[PDB]
């Protein structure tokens, strides 16, 4: 069987970066030329690893994690990074070992009026570990008086839109990103090239 | 809620100061806590913050040169300055930002350092004069684009820290009167005053925050024909 890529990379609708997708590929056998060549991805940043050598291993995992961020947060889905999307929202460790695949999808995630599907967190007390994810809606305090779960003044909803509109320039358009993981361990490797 | 700073001076060239922010009914700790500064008869630049979690960022003018922090068993913002250059003559404000939930909409008094790429917004026209009772309009263009949600209009009377007007281009801050209104066309930002008070006569600057660093036009001088 080949491995189900085209389920992460074709997929109609991706997650919110707060709230990221994770798929394990397993069992299966993958061409990664089928994505390295393809002139669509202006992202494809390696860490690690050899994309033109992923073909020449059997792996024991491999993790497919997916998003939309703004364009100019692309930059932020590397090892050793800080900013809103790095430190609340998705979190690589210094040391990845995979690849880092984004491609604008202004034509498919943008909307007249504003996308409001698609949030990010802007609010939290601390930095996410890496491969971290925080779900959670709990009114933000940001004043010395307790929120009890009610918004109002430095209580703040913590997730917030990122209302894509296809007029945006570029840096503010939406971007699929797709984070590979690879590891092997003393494990079953079923996660195989051509 | 209030942000008080202290520890400016007149300062020969190459000198350090530090400077503190003590706040109050907010917490610096939890907060996107920023520099923003002034220099005599200019308008205002962003320097630094400092977020919750504790990644910092600069203006490139004064990277390897300042660094803020934080205590928060004091509930206090600090800038430390090496290094100072003529420069580095402004106004120092504390500020908090709420981004696009609310842009900088908490402001210290501010405290005065004398020593002796990005977006830009061109304000339009540099002075506007016009009578009481008239409608004012405001123009503010960016060098490229900046999505609505990210730009925000202040208002600054003589001796105060800017206030909060606008944020997201067109959402009045609390308790802003309804004769402020804010819209974008094109390219261009306006902020219009549909029929203006005494005491809206004040420097206008305009705010974008959606792309790195935090940059404002330089002030459009609205006084009385
Ligand atoms: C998601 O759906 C996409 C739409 O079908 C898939 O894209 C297609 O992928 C196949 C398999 O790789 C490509 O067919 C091959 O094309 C190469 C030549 O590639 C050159 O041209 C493409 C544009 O077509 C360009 O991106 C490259 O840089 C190359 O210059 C041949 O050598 C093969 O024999 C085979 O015909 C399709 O060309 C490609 N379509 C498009 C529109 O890009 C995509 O693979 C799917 N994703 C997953 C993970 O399954």
């Amino acid at each position: 069987n080949l491995c189900p890529f085209g389920e992460v990379f074709n997929a109609t609708r991706f997650a919110s970066v707060y709230a990221w997708n994770r798929k394990r590929i397993s069992n299966c056998v993958a061409d990664y030329s089928v994505l390295y060549n393809s002139a669509s991805f202006s992202t494809f940043k390696c860490y690690g690893v050899s994309p033109t050598k992923l073909n020449d291993l059997c792996f024991t995992n491999v993790y497919a994690d997916s998003f939309v961020i703004r364009g100019d947060e692309v930059r932020q889905i590397a090892p050793g990074q800080t900013g809103k999307i790095a430190d609340y929202n998705y979190k690589l460790p210094d040391d990845f070992t995979g690849c880092v695949i984004a491609w604008n999808s202004n034509n498919l995630d943008s909307k007249v009026g504003g996308n409001y599907n698609y949030l990010y967190r802007l609010f939290r007390k601390s930095n996410l570990k890496p491969f971290e994810r925080d779900i959670s809606t709990e009114i933000y305090q940001a004043g010395s008086t307790p929120c009890n779960g009610v918004e109002g003044f430095n209580c703040y909803f913590p997730l917030q839109s990122y209302g894509f509109q296809p007029t945006n320039g570029v840096g503010y358009q939406p971007y699929r990103v797709v984070v590979l993981s690879f590891e092997l361990l003393h494990a079953p490797a079923t996660v195989c090239g051509p | 809620v209030q942000l008080v700073e202290s520890g400016g001076g007149l300062i020969q060239p190459g000198g350090s100061l530090r400077l503190s922010c003590a706040a109050s009914g907010l917490i610096v700790s939890r907060n996107y806590m920023n520099w923003v500064r002034q220099a005599p008869g200019k308008g205002l630049e962003w320097v630094s913050v400092l977020y919750s979690g504790g990644s910092t960022f600069y203006a490139d003018s004064v990277k390897g040169r300042f660094t803020i922090s934080r205590d928060n068993s004091k509930n206090t913002l600090y800038l430390q300055m090496n290094s100072l250059r003529a420069e580095d003559t402004a106004v120092y404000f504390c500020v908090r930002d709420l981004d696009v939930k609310g842009a900088f909409d908490i402001w210290g008094q501010g405290t005065m350092v004398s020593v002796s790429s990005e977006i830009v917004l061109t304000q339009s026209p540099g002075t506007l004069s016009l009578s009481p009772g008239e409608r004012a309009t405001l123009s503010c263009r960016a060098s490229q684009s900046v999505s609505s949600s990210y730009l925000a209009w202040y208002q600054q009377k003589p001796g105060q820290a800017p206030r909060l007007l606008i944020y997201g281009a067109s959402s009045r801050a609390t308790g802003i009167p309804d004769r402020f209104s804010g819209s974008v066309s094109g390219t261009d930002f306006t902020l219009t005053i549909s029929r203006l008070e005494p005491e809206d006569f004040a420097v206008y600057y305009c705010q974008q925050y959606g792309s790195s660093p935090i940059t404002f036009g330089q002030g459009t001088r609205l006084e009385i024909k």
